[PDB]
């Protein structure tokens, strides 16, 4: 009877990963799930609020963490990891000097990789607002990026990402290794009383960039052409179903099938305060046409959902309170099977776009 | 209990996540570990920083301006955690977001969660 | 369920902590994050140190010698955990004792205990 | 509303300690609790297994503690921190050279004072057993004693201590005499096949030594005349409910009270190795005569007690499963009120002998 180290499978479609923010903690920890088989396949522990991000190619994981050296005071030091997938050893630890990490509850699209996956980015709010630099291949950090009053981080090319601004146009800016970035603005797409979620959907890989808002009034924009497309908004709930208190809510509230070209949105009869609140139901639709293709009803209480990019997708169903992931069939909505013992209080679900 | 439901209000329990000073708490009630309703527990540090909104006083009918400073430099308490969004708004508003850790200005440089506490600091209508 | 009752080895589920292996188990199934009845999960380390318990296997008939090893270097998993104490001596008698983090020998000094396997490594007579 | 930061009251009998070892997580925490009123009145951070002790005087408190660079790995750092009991501020932090500390579920008398309170003393166990000592007022490590295959620490003077060994014999160190101590044993006290717990209790100011072994079987040793005195053992259950089944049972078994001169130990009906887990009852015993005084029925699953050392005692009772803290008065027993929410497996409960 001999004892070793296991390597895990290696990354395919159905593995997901599920961030445990522990409701704050100090410490926290990532758990990588074989959505298929339903077990849990390894961990990853981070520090203070990390923000997770997962090579669509699935050459690696990383993520920016911070942690302090007397647990939750004396010095802090703000760095990147860089995983093996397989091993889950380190790669490499870059230091981000100068404690720049904006600490927040967790939005994937606030520290985001380059198509390539050569770059990392990631959001600083204070004392002002900027976007760091990390490059992976040489790893080392690089510089900060003076930007205007504007969050989030949906990169489209290996030097190019955008942001959305608190004006309601998103800012498009061009890096270009070394210098000032141009920073160019579109039309205003949103008024000032649509109030846009914090975890939005994107793809990079279709340039697509789902929004919703309190309502359900879901903005859809194309990145594509290296340019913002505005499409026509689509609304997830009827008028009757809004006029009898139905509006989304959760953590990740929606999700997209990028082969599919379809939208997942997490739903409920609510308050309308009470946006932040779990779910029991999730309405399907047509990106293309706003059209409802299924409702179903989840039988437990959801915060956050996701799924997998592949042709038969699993859709995925985090349950904060319950701390368990709930695996679905996409297409009947149907309950597979369940993960259990997921942490504090986890709620950030992450899959790759192997496809 | 059905945590969809529209907020209500009480003017009697202050560790309670339904105490009215705290409609747009996001975190753990500082009463609950060593501090007070307005003031920070022995060790940590007070941000100067914070998340507002307006709340409603079912007492007087009136409501008051709250602003959640966070108290840093310690991990999080575990004790009577709450998360309430009464007019809570997204990030690009930041100053009426609640997922932000509001610490900034606190001494040595705090940055990590303990508790927020619910001063008020002005009325509201 | 009466955790005072004298504890009944079981050979059909090894993610239960009346597995019959888990006879003097303290800590969590490393099965559970991962890793199997006898490895450790992928990013741990190995230790090389042991505390040894006989367990009954009801299967068989006999008893063996399980040799607790750690698996360390990462936060505990927080999953399956158990705790387990037959023929568990005070610390005075190290060899059996299981209050004791036996990560010796890991790699790059790694002394975290994350959970603990129940390899087999010898009958006991 | 003007907010400040508060100062804890000031030090009392009724205070009381509680830590978190948190199964084992790399992280841990320390309420402070006000037994008189049921109320937290502050905290304090740990790291990996820390050993916590507090100065008998009220004057300090302080914990041997480790930390490691990226939470669980990286480099390790072994350090003692003293803290002001008011401000709960770190007023020293101390590195220990060579990360020598024992890692062990916590056992209260593996790290202890000298009882001047300028000397911290803590166990090695590995490569080889040594004790470390740390200079409070100085602030300094000073270092390493090599000893006998023996564990825990007793100290009776501010240069001598006493340990258990492996052979059934108490140990003496007498030390500063710089160089290498003066080490003395005892006479064996009990034999190889009586097994002492791992948590005995001692009262540094009288000097009484009460240690009860796995059949509640008690052995009472005096060492204030700086010399071990034994005295005969006490059975504390009685051959009926030994023959029915009565184990002691827990993690911090037994109490000692030093004015009233009584112990309580935890006990229960259970199979004989089961001696870790909650037990239900409580019996207290007079300590010059060994007759029962009490058995009290606890309405909980308690792991541990510790008492106050005032004249009108309350007898703490922590459950690690529910997390919450029982207070009842030491002498009816009754449930007087309850603190909850203490962590994630709190185990130990420390009192300073004020008096």
């Amino acid at each position: 009877d001999e004892p070793r180290i296991l390597e895990a499978p290696a990354p395919d479609a159905r593995r997901v990963y599920v961030n445990d923010p522990a409701h704050f903690a100090a410490v926290t920890q990532q758990f990588v799930i074989d959505g298929e088989a339903g077990r849990v396949i390894g961990m990853i522990d981070g520090g203070f609020l990390p923000n997770p991000v997962v090579a669509d190619d699935g050459s690696f994981i990383a993520h920016a963490s911070t942690v302090f050296s007397r647990i939750a005071r004396g010095e802090r030091t703000d760095y990147v990891e860089v995983f093996d997938p397989v091993t889950l050893l380190p790669t490499a630890d870059i230091e981000l000097p100068d404690a720049p990490r904006f600490l927040v509850g967790t939005y994937p699209w606030m520290t985001s990789l380059t198509p390539d996956g050569k770059t990392l980015l990631f959001y600083q709010f204070s004392p002002a607002p900027a976007v760091g630099v990390v490059d992976l291949e040489g790893k080392a950090f690089k510089r900060m990026l003076d930007v205007p009053d504007c969050y989030h981080i949906f990169p489209t090319a290996p030097d190019t990402f955008f942001m959305h601004c608190r004006d309601g146009s998103l800012a498009k800016v061009a890096f270009g290794t070394e210098g000032t970035p141009e920073i160019t603005h579109t039309e205003v797409f949103h008024p000032e009383d649509e109030f846009l979620i914090n975890h939005p959907a994107y793809s990079q890989k279709a340039g697509r960039l789902v929004w919703p808002t309190y309502t359900g009034k879901i903005h859809q924009i194309d990145l594509s052409s290296g340019d913002a497309k505005f499409l026509p908004a689509v609304e997830a709930l009827t008028e009757a179903e809004r006029a009898d208190g139905w509006r989304p809510g959760g953590w990740q509230q929606v999700a997209y099938h990028r082969a599919l070209d379809r939208i997942y949105l997490l739903v409920d009869q609510r308050d309308e305060w009470r946006h932040k609140t779990a779910s029991r139901f999730v309405v399907v639709l047509d990106a293309k046409t706003g059209e409802r293709l299924a409702k179903f009803e989840m039988g437990h209480e959801i915060d956050s959902i996701n799924v997998s990019q592949d042709e038969k997708p699993l859709l995925y169903a985090l349950s904060t309170g319950d701390k368990t992931l709930y695996i679905h069939d996409a297409e009947s909505g149907e309950e597979l099977r369940s993960v259990n013992q997921l942490g504090h209080g986890p709620q950030v679900i992450t899959t790759a776009d192997m496809g | 209990t059905d945590p969809r439901a529209k907020w209500v209000p009480q003017d009697n329990d202050i560790q309670a996540c339904d105490y009215w000073r705290h409609c747009s708490i996001d975190g753990n009630i500082c009463d609950c570990s060593g501090g007070s309703l307005t003031n920070c527990p022995p060790g940590t540090k007070l941000a100067t920083a914070s998340w507002v909104a307006s709340c409603y006083n079912p007492t007087d009918g009136q409501s008051y301006l709250i602003a959640y400073r966070d108290c840093c430099g310690y991990n999080v308490s575990g004790r009577c955690p709450c998360l309430n969004t009464e007019g809570e708004l997204p990030v690009y508003r930041p100053e009426f977001a609640n997922d932000i850790i509001w610490c900034f200005g606190a001494e040595d440089d705090a940055m990590t969660y303990h508790c927020t506490i619910s001063p008020i600091v002005g009325k509201a209508s």
